[PDB]
């Protein structure tokens, strides 16, 4: 689940259809989520909607303020 | 597809209104760097008044949104960022966060904008 | 071509041999004899045309110096 | 498609606008050789000044267009032409890269027409 | 297997005879972060002096030892990691490090052992 | 651990499910659970353990310059 | 077949095996020759050993001189 | 595995006994490149009066040996090769043969080593 390939559509029943190699496949039991912008398909697991989410975050408490953040973390190292 | 800036993502764990309206006017897939779960992971930590709220709000989050994994191709990517851009210390999670974007081929949303013009090729929106 | 930039649906893997793959409908379906590159990181597979956008290219070397 | 020649992708490569207005117009997969790609890898060190540019610029070239591997479908071409036009210890290495054309069926582009007019088959296109 | 820590990544890219003595006397995998390749990546721009020698002998390094992908089981344990020893801003980064020695069960090597030993269940080589 | 340097063998690949695989007899074998990278340039496939070795390294560092 | 994988041995049967993602296999009715050099294992198709080969190079006439190779051959760019 | 030089193989296609017995005595897979092959096909038709049987031995070696493609895998090899070594126009072809074996994990075979001194990591035989 870190890999790279390139492939080829091919026709599968009336349907087009694509390979996925065992590095970057996903479990044959996951329902997945396909979305396409322009040429780019983007593909994972199906685990609940945005509004989905936001409705649950927005049913809940939330913290008394937003944390500021630290983004400055990388130390400077002797020498590279 | 969008992969959010740790910032927006911090807004919605922490309860922002604005953030939050905003994420569902997004018209595609919403991505989530695991170098930004690193992040909120730690800041669930940092005031122990906010963590039960700040674990539960992130919880929920990490169960919905995909994660992206820090590979080969993204530090690819940030190789060819600093080999235009040269190197900066203090923006190296931003690029490392960009270089995913850039890898996905997402477009990238965040607070600080002015911080990723160096970034060739990456589309960028800027809330 | 496609009617829209934007479609989804969804769906589980089949296999194929007896590899897997994925059904993509024709809203989703890149053309025939499409090359394509295929990356996956963590829960994301990302899929798009391996020829690029040579208007992208350009794009983006406009971003950057060029030699005297 | 379209396989450019190596001093066409040099060109590209370095922002000429006559060569980036003439590939923008361009319609089809347009494909680098990988023996332009060596060629070019060997040029970011031929010289310190610019080097940066040259490998930054190279890389990101290198990204988005395919590069095509030197087969054994090539190599067949290469015969055929060598045993056809007569050998060319100058014209090697350019026929290399108009055999990968050939191979794929694409018009390589060039700005040394005449010298591969030689070749029986190929689709040319003079810049 | 054993994961080098940054500063001993870097001292075996330079080639210092210390750690090229103690590295080669080691059995098991040898294993790098990739944090660090993109720190390293980034310290190739750092200067323009010997920029060259620091890149040509980073790719090597990075050829012949794996580079361990930031994923999802590393994530976890650094939020062990914080949940259990306190959040840190100072040492996030070297934490997502061990972090990855944790999720591989690896002996985690480092010339800053000290700043380490608040980790639940590390194993640690001290340089 | 093996018995020589080398050895070879003749054989098919097999059908896996229904993905192709190679068996590798004792004396080709790699060990349980180890790591590999395959490369496959034309005709020619080339498999070897992802580990690499920490010598090889450090001999190839070691032909070229240091930094100062 | 000009792609790369990372893999892990399996057992099948009582025998070792490798998967060949698609990319890199080989036709299902190539005879291979297998042949390992310490820790690296080169596979191609059987189709004749080397010393075949020699044997057949020995029955056959040679040409009257051996070619001067030209190893020279890459042309000097302008601008790279 | 082995990885013969164009000029070895050019001894072996133009009969040379002492070249033949040398192969027989390698232990391994004797592997050869395709850019040797290129130049092997253009050897071919040089001399007319040659031609007929240097066809006819390249055919019964072309059958016979394995033929390495050159490939993005090569070519990143020999964009390591130049990091270290520098940009020599004159050994293109060297380099791009050797760059195959290291990817390969071959040793190269050849009557010129001293041509290959600069290329680390690089297994080589002078014959």
């Amino acid at each position: 689940h870190h890999a790279r390939a390139t492939g080829k559509t091919f026709r599968s029943g009336n349907s087009e259809a694509v390979r996925l190699p065992r590095d970057l496949a996903f479990g044959a039991d996951v329902e997945l989520t396909l979305i396409r912008s322009g040429d780019v398909l983007t593909i994972y697991p199906s685990k609940g909607s945005i509004a989905d989410l936001v409705a649950t975050l927005n049913q809940m408490p939330r913290p008394d303020s937003v944390e500021i953040r630290d983004e400055d973390l990388f130390p400077e190292r002797p020498g590279l | 597809a969008y992969v959010l800036d740790t910032n927006v993502a911090i807004h919605l764990r922490d309860g922002d209104p604005e953030v939050t309206t905003r994420v569902t006017a997004l018209n595609g897939a919403i991505l989530l760097s695991i170098i930004s779960r690193v992040e909120l992971e730690g800041g669930v930590y940092r005031e122990a008044a906010q963590a039960g709220l700040r674990r539960s709000r992130l919880d929920v989050m990490l169960k919905v949104l995909p994660v992206l994994d820090f590979d080969g191709a993204a530090a690819d990517e940030y190789r060819r960022i600093v080999e235009s851009a040269g190197y900066s210390r203090r923006k190296v999670v931003d690029r490392m966060i960009a270089a995913q974007a850039l890898a996905h081929r997402a477009t990238f949303v965040t607070f600080n904008a002015d911080d990723f013009r160096d970034i060739p090729g990456l589309s960028l929106l800027a809330w």
